[PDB]
RNA sequence: CAUUGGAGGGCAAGUCUGGUGCCAGCAGCCGCGGUAAUUCCAGCUCCAAUAGCGUAUAUUAAAGUUGCUGCAGUUAAAAAGCU
RNA sequence: ACGGACCAGAGCGAAAGCAUUUGCCAAGAAUGUUUUCAUUAAUCAAGAACGAAAGUCGGAGGUUCGAAGACGAUCAGAUACCGUCGUAGUUCCGACCAUAAACGAUGCCGACCGGCGAUGCGGCGGCGUUAUUGACCCGCCGGGCAGCUUCCGGGAAACCAAAGUCU
RNA sequence: UCCAAACUAAUUU
């Protein structure tokens, strides 16, 4: 019973966009959860990272709402992270899955050395930065595993990063800035320009452009 | 303390847009109209809605009202909108320019263009406000 | 924390400015810190100007002025309501109040 | 980009800003990709062809995307040389 | 900042050796004053003689009587 | 645009630009608008180079013809000197006009009523229309702007150096733009003038209206 | 004062890179900089650079391709043996796949992959990636 | 005939039952106990590592809390009054 | 004794600090320069000069003000606030003393990195006004004190064009 | 610009 309300949501439902790669090429702002449910559905696994209570002092006692940290992502290079504060536990956990789905980013995997098989670790030394926390991701060799704190390990496993050495800094006792600084790190593995990507970009035309005809008789 | 709430002001504006042809400047006439075209639950509300329509009828009669589209007024400010005089305002055939305006036209390669009578530039350089 | 970018005074390229005394309570205030108020209040109080001018021995006699430059400390200028407290973004505003 | 066998092991190759040669990221939502129409050399009507330029958002937040597209179109000769 | 030059090892080694004294765990393990002050004398255990049974009151909010020996 | 003699300026159009006063700029100058300026006068007024503003205006026209659905181009003027020209622009070219107050979230708040997702923005003034320029940086949306000497060119992607302050010079630059859209599409021809008479687009003052109703 | 000319050269190239500029002035030209830029240019991170002679320590205009992430110098020029070179590799370079440590060996100013081939150590100048 | 420690949280494992009622006690740390104790004393269960396992003390990592790699020094500890 | 108004987010000084007129003495920055020398430099344990106020020791002087002191009030008390007197001190000359929220709570030298409008000094250029080389006007260059503005970047943030160029 | 000081050891959210 999902009716899309966006121009991008119409082309997804009408079987015109075949993967998220056609969206991530053009940096199109995802504003609907079902677009992620359409492609990556029945492959995503969720996990609640922490339910922390926050309090607002009022003139009649305290106004406690509940804040929810939800990790999402299939184990093959996509990770979201959603934060939502609500008055109820189940209300917060539901809505923070949506915000986690609207932040699915691709994770570029790379090789430590001797590029044999499938890419298994981070391509180079990246570093996230959130709050006082900076989380560095160092490329490990093959059977190393993820040598890290238990909070970003749940984020790095859900990217299909098999191998990483992790350095941390700052107050990692707050989980919010320590989950985001991890999420800021793996979301710039594509933002970094290696020598592999110096070949000039051929320009494919935009999905709002290569369906102007299918779009105008249906979405209008 | 006679301030009218939003449920009276919102209902009165939708009546006039739908039924401007029936309304006048009599309260008691529009009192009978407002019960004819509307399911108003109470009589004391009915006098307030009719009392604010008749107040608006004077403002509509003098000029336009912010939020109310009158088809007599909307379609006849279109003559203000769709207006073209018999001569354009641009075809002047003698255009007062500066020597710097003329000297750019030479670098624009239109120095052989017609007159565009130059004016003497002001010798003051008094163009800034005192601070 | 720091509340104003200058420190409530106009001392930038020097080390020490000479002090003056508050005209309301004689507190030593640096000269750039003090709330300066130049008043050109008339000496006549225009409720009384139509009595002084009808009683003059002249006909066209412009009444004189009174030129007092007042100084204030921050304590007295607030208490006299010469100045007021402002919002955090409204402190960053140096245009004087209009006339 | 590829393992030593030659298989392209990637999800996608990202675009590069055609004025700064840096990666247009996944969530760089200020990054545009505009098209400049091509006209024929005789009548000046739209023939169906176009040039594609992409400007990343940081160059766009800098306020230099104006001169950037202006320089990228003087290389194709779309803008006149005597600008 | 810090000196980085290639012959500054003495400046770096001596500044370090002076600034080691400004934390607690180095200071008490190298003065010998605290080693002089604990009654074990650098040992883990000691045998003694009970002189007296003493009652020690607990610090608040706790409100018990802690049974100790002198 | 392109050193094609069919796309050149055709001096008929120069007398329009001098009669409206499009070559006149402000007394102060933005550093990024420096390349479009010819020379400052004696009264502080900068002179806009008309060769520069002809190339960008034709560059701006190529960006609109590259849009397939004509209503994907959205045109905004919040300042009243230009609200008439925007409506009559989209009446010809088929664009999507937003006259008056631009409500925020029009491009970002996907649940409300007026939520349209364009592919191109054309505005009148970067300082006055800063709000949709700011929101166009959230949705990958390139913007064309009419710009003066003192305009901040932040999210402007094609700037047309003009006089967007006078009423006669706002409407002319919208008129010259609409004419070059329909010529490049081939809808109207360029062997004969166009039947619109460019003072159709000019903003007329409310006291200027009623003073000629007895004259006309 | 200015103690190190190579450091002020590489800091100015690094600042103009992230500002997105195309060209950059490098004030005083030494021959160590020129030999440093060619190693950056043979591996293709910078364009052609023009050297300007003004009858003192000249100036260099450098074309920037937009490929450089970080050109850094190492102070002091620590002597590096071939035994210790791989420990500098995983402290300076972001990956084992790209990036170079520039050495000055007796056979000239070299990147670190060439010095393994030639089997020689040297003092470290800087790095770029 | 398998012990040694635990079961509020850190931290794997019970809102079980009985006693005690800021007492006796526990508790490295935050804490628990003043009459319905998820923490005491016991029974039942359960957990952990196992012929081993607690506890005290020196010490190393954790500690980018001594910082060569690698710390800070506007307001958190801190740039000498100035040359 | 003190130098008001003029007197400023203006100047000068290493900082402390510096304001009536005129004369004398020595200093100095910045600018100008197709002069000269040719690395003479940068930062600095030890050492050295300077260092408000209060205080100390000698002389001189003491108008104002005023610790201490004495009263008058207020007060439950009031050896405080407020008032009335008033020592040392405040003033100068010659020695000491070496500390201040001695603060931009921000070492110094150097490089690079956004705009914009002003300001002070020096130089240069430019329509015209005005006086018998100055005064205004429009810019340019360099050092300076600052401001506004910015998603440069940074930061725990407040905020900083430096506290930026730092995993 | 008159005065205006103090606040269970008796605990359980
Ligand atoms: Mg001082
Ligand atoms: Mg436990
Ligand atoms: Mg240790
Ligand atoms: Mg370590
Ligand atoms: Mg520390
Ligand atoms: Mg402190
Ligand atoms: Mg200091
Ligand atoms: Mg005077
Ligand atoms: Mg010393
Ligand atoms: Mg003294
Ligand atoms: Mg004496
Ligand atoms: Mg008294
Ligand atoms: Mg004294
Ligand atoms: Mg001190
Ligand atoms: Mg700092
Ligand atoms: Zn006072």
């Amino acid at each position: 019973e999902w009716m899309p309300v966006t121009k991008l949501g119409r082309l997804v439902k009408d079987m015109k966009i075949k993967s998220l790669e056609e969206i991530y090429l053009f940096s199109l702002p995802i504003k609907e959860s079902e677009i992620i449910d359409f492609f990556l559905g029945a492959s995503l696994k969720d996990e609640v990272l922490k339910i922390m209570p926050v309090q607002k002092q009022t003139r009649a006692g305290q106004r406690t709402r509940f804040k929810a940290f939800v990790a999402i992502g299939d184990y093959n290079g996509h990770v979201g992270l959603g934060v939502k504060c609500s008055k109820e536990v189940a209300t917060a956990i539901r809505g923070a899955i949506i915000l986690a789905k609207l932040s699915i980013v691709p994770v570029r995997r790379g090789y430590w050395g001797n590029k044999i098989g499938k890419p298994h670790t981070v391509p180079c030394k990246v570093t996230g930065r959130c709050g006082s926390v900076l989380v560095r991701l160092i490329p490990a060799p093959r059977g190393t595993g993820i040598v890290s704190a238990p909070v970003p390990k749940k984020l790095l496993m859900m990217a299909g990063i098999d191998d990483c050495y992790t350095s941390a800094r700052g107050c990692t006792a707050t989980l919010g800035n320590f989950a985001k600084a991890t999420f800021d790190a793996i979301s710039k593995t594509y933002s970094y320009l290696t020598p592999d990507l110096w070949k000039e970009t051929v320009f494919t035309k935009s999905p709002y452009q290569e369906f102007t005809d299918h779009l105008v008789k249906t979405h209008t | 303390g006679r301030v009218r709430t939003k449920t009276v002001k919102k209902a009165a504006r939708v009546i006039i847009e739908k039924y401007y042809t029936r309304l006048g400047n009599d309260f008691h006439t529009n009192k009978r109209v407002c019960e004819e075209i509307a399911i108003i639950p109470s009589k004391k509300l009915r006098n307030k809605i009719a009392g604010y329509v008749t107040h608006l009828m004077k403002r509509i009669q003098r000029g336009p009202v912010r939020g109310i589209s009158i088809k007599l007024q909307e379609e006849e400010r279109e003559r203000r909108d769709n207006y073209v005089p018999e001569v354009s305002a641009l075809d002047q055939e003698i255009i007062e320019v500066d020597p710097d305006t003329k000297e750019m036209l030479k670098l624009l390669d239109f120095g052989s263009l017609s007159n565009l009578q130059v004016t003497q530039p002001t010798v003051g350089m008094n163009f800034k406000t005192p601070r | 924390t720091k509340k104003r970018r200058n420190n409530g005074r106009a001392k930038k390229g020097r080390g020490h400015v000479q002090p003056i005394r508050c005209t309301n309570c004689a507190r030593c205030v640096p000269k750039d810190k003090a709330i300066k108020k130049f008043v050109i209040r008339n000496i006549v109080e225009a409720a009384a100007v139509r009595d002084i001018s009808e009683a003059s021995v002249f006909d066209a006699y412009v009444l004189p002025k009174l030129y007092v430059k007042l100084h204030y400390c921050v304590s007295c200028a607030i208490h006299s309501k010469v100045v007021r407290n402002r919002s955090r973004e409204a402190r960053k505003d140096r245009t004087p109040p209009p006339r | 980009m590829q393992n030593d066998a030659g298989e392209f092991v990637d999800l996608y190759v990202p675009r590069k800003c055609s004025a700064s040669n840096r990666i247009i990221g996944a969530k760089d939502h200020a990054s545009i990709q505009m098209n400049v129409a091509e006209v024929d050399k005789v009548t000046g009507r739209f023939n169906g062809q176009f040039k594609t330029y992409a400007i990343c958002g940081a160059i766009r937040r800098m306020g230099e995307s104006d001169d950037s597209i202006l320089r990228l179109a003087k290389a194709d000769g779309i803008v006149s040389k005597n600008f | 900042g810090k000196c980085r030059g290639l012959r500054t090892a003495r400046k770096l080694r001596s500044h370090r050796r002076d600034q080691k004294w400004h934390d607690k765990q180095y200071k008490k393990a190298h003065l010998g004053t605290a080693l002089k002050a604990n009654p074990f004398g650098g040992a883990s255990h000691a045998k003694g003689i009970v002189l007296e049974k003493v009652g020690v009151e607990a610090k608040q909010p706790n409100s018990a009587i802690r049974k100790c020996v002198r | 645009s392109g050193a094609l003699d069919v796309l050149q300026m055709k001096e008929e159009d120069v007398l329009k630009f001098l009669a409206a006063g499009t070559h006149l700029g402000g007394t102060n100058l933005d550093f990024q608008m420096e390349q479009y300026i010819y020379k400052r006068k004696s009264d502080g007024i900068y002179i806009i180079n008309l060769k520069r503003t002809w190339e960008k205006l034709l560059l701006a026209a190529r960006a609109i013809v590259a849009i397939e659905n004509p209503a994907d181009v959205s045109v905004i003027s919040s300042r009243n000197t230009g609200q008439r020209a925007v409506l009559k622009f989209a009446a010809a070219t088929g664009a999507t006009p937003i006259a008056g107050r631009f409500t925020p979230g029009t491009f970002t708040n996907q649940i409300q009523a007026a939520f349209r997702e364009p592919r191109l923005l054309v505005v009148t003034d970067p300082r006055a229309d800063h709000q949709p320029l700011t929101e166009a940086s959230y949705v990958n949306l390139p913007t064309i702007a009419l710009c003066n000497t003192d305009s901040p060119l932040r999210y402007v992607d094609i700037a047309i150096p003009c006089n967007n302050k006078g009423a006669h010079s706002v409407g002319l630059m919208w008129w010259m733009l609409a004419r070059e859209v329909l010529r490049m599409r081939g809808t109207i021809s360029r062997e004969h003038p166009w039947e619109v008479m460019p003072d159709l687009y000019f903003y007329r003052d409310p006291e200027e209206i009623e003073k000629e109703e007895q004259a006309a | 004062v200015r103690m190190n000319v190579l450091a002020d050269a590489l800091k100015s190239i690094n600042n103009a890179e992230k500002r997105g500029k195309r060209q950059v002035l490098i004030r005083p030209c030494s021959k160590v900089i020129v030999r440093f830029l060619t190693v950056m240019m043979k591996h293709g991170y910078i364009g052609e650079f023009e050297i300007i002679d003004d009858h003192r320590a000249g100036k260099i205009v450098v074309n920037l391709t937009g490929r450089l992430n970080k050109c850094g110098v190492i102070s002091p020029r620590f002597d590096v043996q071939l035994k210790d070179l791989e420990k500098w590799q995983n402290n300076l370079l972001p990956s084992r796949q790209f990036g170079f440590i520039v050495l000055t060996t007796s056979a000239g100013i070299m990147d670190h992959e060439e010095a393994r081939r030639k089997h020689t150590g040297g003092k470290i100048l800087g790095f770029f990636f």
